[PDB]
C-alpha cells in the first residue's frame, strides 16, 4: 500500500501530524524504490517539520541553560537540553540512515543525488548544531562534504534557475554564515546563486528561493 | 535564525 | 518533587513541548495535595495545548471527511484517521477529567478553585461532546451540561461578574450551548447576559483582571456577532 501511505501522508501533513507523516514516508521509503519528486518532498516536509520542532525547542532551552550560568536551576535545563537533543540525533540519524541505505543510492537523475546530497548536508548541519566538544569537528565535515559534492554536481548539470540547485546555494551558505561562522563567505555563495540565476531570469518553487537568499543577504550585509 | 529551504472559547491561561 | 517537577514544566512550556509539560503536572497532581494558583494554570496550559492539538487535526481531518462525500476510498482514509485521532483526543480528556475528579475538585479549598476546575470539566466533556456520536453522546452532553451548570450558579454566588473565571466559563457555557447542544437562544441570552451586566460594571476591574476580563468580554460580543 504505497499510494496509500502517501496519501496519509497528504492527510497528516493537512492535519500538522508530522509524526504520523513522517512514518507514511519511512514506511514508503523502506519499500526500495526511488521516490518520485511528490513522495521525495513529502518526505523533505515531514522530516524537517519533525526535526524542527526539537532544534527550536533545543535552542529555547539552549539559551535558558546559558542565561543561568543559579546551579540546580542550569542542572535541570541542561539535562532537559540533553534530552530534546538525543531525541533531536535520533531523527536526524533516521533520516541520515534513510539518506544512506535507500535515498542516494537509487539516486538515478543528477537533481536526485543532489537532493539527497543536500538534504544528507541538512541533517549533520543539524546535528552539528548541537555538536559540542570533540564532537562537533567531523560532524561539520560530513555535514560540509555533502553540500560540496552536491554543490558540484549541480554547479555542472543543473541550471542556476533550478529550484533544487538554488535551495542548495540557500543551505550551504547558511552553513557557512552560522555553522562555519563565514559571513563573507556565506555572502559570496548566496550572492552568485542569485546573481547567476537573476541572468539567466520553477518560478513558485525557486523565487522563495531567491527570496530567502536575497532575505538573507540583506540581514547579514 | 538564518532562513533556510469559529466560536470563540475562553483565553485558557 | 513537586519544586523540581514545577520547574520542568515552565521548561517544557517555553521549549513548547506541552505533553512534556503534561507529564509533569499530572505528577505534581497525582501527589494529592492543592495546586498552587500557577500549577493550576500551568495543567490548565499544558492540556490546553496536548488536547487542542488533537481538536485541530480532528476539525481539519472531519471537514475532509465531509469534503470527500461521494468520494468512496478517499472518505474511507480521512474516517480511519479522524477516528485514530478521537482516540487519541479522548484518552487526553479521560485523563484530565479523572485528575479532575480524583484530586483537583475534591481538593479544591476555594470558591474560585472549585469554578474553575468545574468549568473544566464541563470543558472536556465538551470536547468530547464535538467528537462522540450518537449513542455515548447524550450522556457525555449532559456530564458537560451538568458541569457547566453547578459551576456557573457557584460563580453567580461567589463572583462579579467581571471575575475573569465567572466570564470564561459563562463565554465557555454559551458556546456549550450553541455548538453542543445548539440552543442559539439559549448561547445568546446567556452570553448577551454575561456581557451586560459586566459591561454594566467595568468599575469593578482590578488592575490585576482588566486585560483577562475585557479579553474574554471581547470574545462574548464577538460571538454574539457571529450568532
Amino acid at each position: 500500500d504505497k499510494n496509500e501511505l502517501v496519501q496519509k501522508a497528504k492527510l497528516a501533513e493537512q492535519a500538522e501530524r508530522y509524526d504520523d507523516m513522517a512514518a507514511c514516508m519511512k514506511s514508503v521509503t523502506e519499500q526500495g524504490a526511488e521516490l518520485s519528486n511528490e513522495e521525495r518532498n513529502l518526505l523533505s516536509v515531514a522530516y524537517k517539520n519533525v526535526v524542527g520542532a526539537r532544534r527550536s525547542s533545543w535552542r529555547v532551552v539552549s539559551s535558558i541553560e546559558q542565561k543561568t550560568e543559579a546551579e540546580k536551576k542550569q542542572q535541570m535545563a541542561r539535562e532537559y537540553r540533553e534530552k530534546i537533543e538525543t531525541e533531536l540525533r535520533d531523527i536526524c540519524n533516521d533520516v541520515l540512515s534513510l539518506l544512506e541505505k535507500f535515498l542516494i543510492p537509487n539516486a538515478s537523475q543528477a537533481e536526485s543525488k543532489v537532493f539527497y546530497l543536500k538534504m544528507k548536508g541538512d541533517y549533520y548541519r543539524y546535528l552539528a548544531e548541537v555538536a559540542a566538544g570533540d564532537d562537533k569537528k567531523g560532524i561539520v565535515d560530513q555535514s560540509q562534504q555533502a553540500y560540496q559534492e552536491a554543490f558540484e554536481i549541480s554547479k555542472k548539470e543543473m541550471q542556476p534557475t533550478h529550484p533544487i540547485r538554488l535551495g542548495l546555494a540557500l543551505n550551504f551558505s547558511v552553513f557557512y554564515y552560522e555553522i562555519l561562522n563565514s559571513p563573507e563567505k556565506a555572502c559570496s555563495l548566496a550572492k552568485t546563486a542569485f546573481d547567476e540565476a537573476i541572468a539567466e531570469l520553477s518560478y513558485k518553487d525557486s523565487t522563495l528561493i531567491m527570496q530567502l537568499l536575497r532575505d538573507n543577504l540583506t540581514l547579514w550585509t | 535564525r538564518s532562513k533556510s529551504a469559529k466560536a470563540l472559547s475562553f483565553d485558557n491561561r
